[PDB]
C-alpha cells in the first residue's frame, strides 16, 4: 500500500558512479521508460570487452545488470560492428562433459573460452 | 483546342433534334457555359468552333454534351444522350522555398518530429 | 558528404608541412570556414571528417585547400599548392503562379507586349 523510492545508478568501467533516476513511486503494476545521453562511452567488442553496470533499487529490492555500448548493422549487404566490417571466425559448441554429460561446471566453461581465444576464435 | 469534329452515328435521326451545350472547368469548378444546335444527317461529320478565354496557371477542361430538346415517351427534356471531355491546358505547378524550422527528439522507442502545430 | 580521403602524392614531403582549411558556400557566398592540419607521409591516404550544418533550400558547395604554413624561397605564407570542391546539396527550385495580366497590340510591322513597366 505504502509508496517506495526508486534509485537507478550508472557505474563506469573506470568505477565512477552517477545517479540517472531518483523518484518515489506509488505501488502499482506499470512499465516505466527512460532515455539518457552518454558522452564518448567506452565501446564493447570481443577485442575490448568494456562493461558498464546499472544498479536498480526499489525499497529494499536491489538488482544489477551488466551491458556494453555496441551496434550491429547491415549496410549494402555488408555486416558492420561499431561501424567496421565484421568477419565471423567461429565454432559450434555442445554443452558437454565426458564425466558429467550436460551438467557442465564453471571451471570447465572458463577452460573452453581461454582455449578458443588462444586459437584466434 | 478551339475546333471539334462531331460525327452522327444514329441511323434515322438528325442532330438538330438535340440541344447542344459546352462548359469550361477551371480546377474543377466551371466558369463558362454556352448552348448551340448543330445540323448533321446520319453519318455526317460537322465542325464546331468554340471561342476560348485567356487562361491563367490553373488546369482547364472542356465538356461537350447533347440532351433532349423536349420530353419523349421514355425520358424528360434535358436528359443527356451523349457527352465527351478534353484537356484544354495542363496546370503550372508552384514550388515554394520553406525557411521555417523543424525539431526532432529521440527516445528508446520513438522518434518525435515537430513542425508548426503538428507532431509526427 | 562529411567524410573525405586525402592522398599525399609528393615524393619526400609530409602533409604536416601545410595549413589545411575547408569552406562551405551557400548560393556562392562563404558561411563557414575552419583551419585543420593532417599528418600523411608520401603515399599515405588519411580520412578527414567535416561536421555539416543544417541546410535550407539553397545550393551548398564544399572547398578543401592546402597552403604554405610559412614563407619559402619561391613563395609567401598562404600560397595555395592544392584544392578540391564538391557539391553538398543541390537547390530546391520555386515555381510561382502569376495572376497579373499582359497586353498585346498588333500593327503592320510590329507586335508589342506590355507587362508591368516593360514593353517588348
Amino acid at each position: 500500500e505504502e509508496e517506495k523510492d526508486l534509485e537507478v545508478t550508472l557505474i563506469t568501467p573506470d568505477g565512477d558512479e552517477k545517479t540517472l533516476v531518483k523518484e518515489t513511486v506509488k505501488p502499482e503494476d506499470r512499465v516505466l521508460s527512460f532515455a539518457f545521453d552518454v558522452k564518448d562511452p567506452k565501446k564493447w567488442s570481443a577485442e575490448t570487452p568494456h562493461l558498464y553496470v546499472l544498479k536498480l533499487k526499489l525499497g529494499e529490492d536491489e538488482k544489477k545488470v551488466n551491458f556494453g555500448f555496441r551496434k550491429i548493422e547491415i549496410k549494402d549487404g555488408t555486416l558492420l560492428f561499431n561501424g567496421k566490417p565484421l568477419y565471423i571466425k567461429g565454432v559450434n559448441r555442445h554443452e558437454f562433459d565426458p564425466d558429467r554429460g550436460h551438467a557442465v561446471t564453471v571451471e570447465r566453461m572458463i577452460q573452453d573460452i581461454k582455449l578458443m581465444k588462444q586459437h584466434n576464435i | 483546342k478551339d475546333t471539334y469534329e462531331v460525327e452522327n452515328r444514329y441511323l434515322f435521326t438528325n442532330l438538330e433534334m438535340f440541344d447542344g451545350a459546352w462548359k469550361i472547368r477551371k480546377d474543377g469548378e466551371v466558369i463558362e457555359e454556352k448552348t448551340f444546335k448543330i445540323f448533321a444527317e446520319p453519318g455526317e461529320k460537322r465542325l464546331l468552333k468554340i471561342p476560348l478565354p485567356e487562361m491563367d496557371d490553373s488546369e482547364y477542361f472542356l465538356e461537350i454534351s447533347f440532351s433532349l430538346s423536349e420530353d419523349t415517351p421514355w425520358a424528360e427534356k434535358g436528359h443527356v444522350v451523349a457527352w465527351e471531355q478534353f484537356l484544354l491546358k495542363a496546370p503550372a505547378f508552384e514550388k515554394k522555398s520553406i525557411s521555417d524550422g523543424v525539431s526532432l527528439r529521440e527516445d528508446g522507442k520513438h522518434l518525435t518530429v515537430e513542425a508548426k502545430d503538428t507532431v509526427y
